[PDB]
């Protein structure tokens, strides 16, 4: 049970901070050194630094010993990312990792004086096939929202086979995602079917019901 | 952390021996994975040699773990086994060195 | 700074074959220490990296010799001798020998699966989304196989590109399929001007494109 959770996802202005965190448990915290990496969308895994969870001397990359703090809080096996005076590029996900071998699910932060936009969940129902299968594939539709990300589920968890969630897109300045799920024609509308949304950003978290 | 602890020079590592061909075998096979010097506490902010090596091992091993797994490794049982015992003559060495300067 | 240059960036292997992955360094990763710290990482669709080997040929705990990693000064290899399923994802190296540690640029691993037609469904905007002058005509082409799909949309018989937006998914972990999300977006102006939506696609499976289509008139 060796695991490093991050704090939430985040959007920030440009010159604003932020200070990302991330718990670890199941191992000695201080026998081992954390490592920070960074991953701007769509490029690949950049090492900003490490931190000596026993001594607590933090060290920066060339590049991010300028406007970056890695701190701890030994008690508690929790180290601190903090980055200070955002710009645009600062843009990415953040992950920590317990020397090489393990990493938290990452934290994503924004930085853009764009202004958060909810997200509008529209459900989708058949209308094509029925029973040449006997499957039905129902979905979910959230558009025009911002930043990322946007949580999904079905059924607030319980539905978690057969669904496919797609990458989020790129609009104007909106990003659109979608997801589907596949169940036996019976179950529907037998069983109730519900789209879970939320929109960290937003503070937003909606649900849509799917119906014929 | 390590305020007031030195680095002290290097030594050749202690040769140890654990019966069994194998776990003796181990230790040879991979001491290049372990320090060869300690960290520790002037001579003289302590009160006898126990004190003293007691600090600078879990000093030392721990210091090595944090800054080693940082790039890339994994310590099992028998390699902090085979290693507090390494550590733990290391120190004592250090000890008499310190002493012996005093 | 060390630069790390891992090939190919793709892999196709067929279940029980090899594989063998590279990561070269502009520089010897030998370290002062007399170590040399290089580590290969998988991450599965969906997770965190998860390292496999370090110090170049040390299994972490878990890992079949099936997985081995060998080089030195500057070459080093990941090799599969009997690839499986499990396998799929993206491997990559990583350095901790030299300030500042740098990684490899990735290697997606496919595991070869038999073929599979994708099952098409197409759905038209819904209710609350027309209200607000919008109408957004998904269509999703789930669990499908080779990779390489192709998808068109005709708006009454011609075909249509604008507003229309794309989306993939990794290979499946559990099935080794692909599964693909196309998104028709338009006024509801023009939507209500028109009468029968496509979706056609063009895959392996099929010599004739897979249609799925309804008529606004709900007819």
């Amino acid at each position: 049970q060796i695991q490093l959770v991050q704090s939430g996802p985040e959007l920030k202005k440009p010159g604003e901070t932020v200070k990302i965190s991330c718990k670890a448990s199941g191992y000695t915290f201080t026998n081992y050194g954390m490592n920070l990496v960074k991953q701007a969308p769509g490029k690949g895994f950049e090492w900003m630094g490490w931190i000596n969870t026993f001594t607590g001397e933090p060290t920066y990359a060339d590049d991010f010993k300028g406007r970056f703090v890695f701190s701890l809080d030994t008690s508690a096996s929790t180290a601190y990312l903090q980055i200070n005076n955002l710009k645009n590029e600062d843009t990415a996900t953040y992950f920590f990792t317990r020397g090489t071998d393990y990493w938290g699910q990452g934290t994503t932060l924004t930085v853009s004086s764009a202004k958060t936009t909810a997200p509008s969940v529209y459900p989708l129902a058949p209308v094509c096939g029925d029973t040449t299968g006997s499957s039905v594939t129902l979905g979910c539709l959230v558009k025009g929202y911002f930043p990322e990300p946007v949580t999904l589920t079905w059924n607030s968890g319980s539905l978690s086979s057969g669904v496919h969630t797609f990458p989020a897109v790129l609009q104007s300045d909106l990003y659109t995602l979608s997801s589907s799920v596949t169940v036996t024609s019976s179950t529907w509308p037998s069983q109730s079917i519900t789209c879970n949304v939320a929109h960290p950003a937003s503070s937003t978290k909606v649900d849509k019901k799917i119906e014929p | 952390g390590l305020g007031g602890y030195m680095l002290g020079s290097a030594m050749s590592r202690p040769l140890i021996h654990f019966g069994n061909d194998y776990e003796d075998r181990y230790y040879r096979e991979n001491m290049y994975r372990y320090p060869n010097q300690v960290y520790y506490r002037p001579v003289d902010r302590y009160s006898n040699q126990n004190n003293f090596v007691h600090d600078c091992v879990n000093i030392t091993v721990k210091q090595h773990t944090v800054t080693t797994t940082t790039k890339g490794e994994n310590f099992t049982e028998t390699d902090i086994k085979i290693m507090e015992r390494v550590v733990e003559q290391m120190c004592i060495t250090q000890y008499q060195r310190e002493s012996q300067a005093y | 700074d060390v630069v790390m240059s891992q090939t190919p960036l793709t892999l196709s292997v067929t279940i029980g074959q090899p594989a063998s992955i590279s990561c070269k360094s502009s520089q010897s990763l030998l370290d002062s220490d007399g170590k040399t710290y290089l580590n290969w990482l998988l991450q599965r669709p969906g997770q965190s990296p998860k390292r496999l080997i370090y110090l170049v040929s040390r299994l972490d705990s878990g890992v079949p010799d099936r997985f081995t990693g060998s080089g030195s000064g500057t070459d080093f290899t990941l090799k599969i001798s009997r690839v499986e399923a499990e396998d799929l994802g993206i491997y990559f190296c990583w350095q901790g020998s030299h300030f500042p540690q740098t990684f490899g640029g990735g290697t997606k691993l496919e595991i070869k699966r038999a073929d599979a037609a994708p099952t098409v469904s197409i759905f038209p905007p819904s209710s609350e989304q027309l209200t607000s002058g919008g109408a957004s005509v998904v269509c999703f082409l789930n669990n499908f196989y080779p990779k390489d799909i192709n998808v068109k949309w005709k708006i009454d018989g011609s075909e249509r590109q604008n507003g229309v937006l794309n989306s993939w998914t990794d290979q499946d972990s559990k099935d080794s399929t692909y599964s693909m999300s196309s998104t028709l977006t338009l006024t509801k102006d023009e939507y209500e001007r028109h009468n029968s939506y496509t979706c056609e696609a063009t895959h392996k499976t099929s010599t004739s494109p897979i249609v799925k289509s309804f008529n606004r008139n709900e007819c």
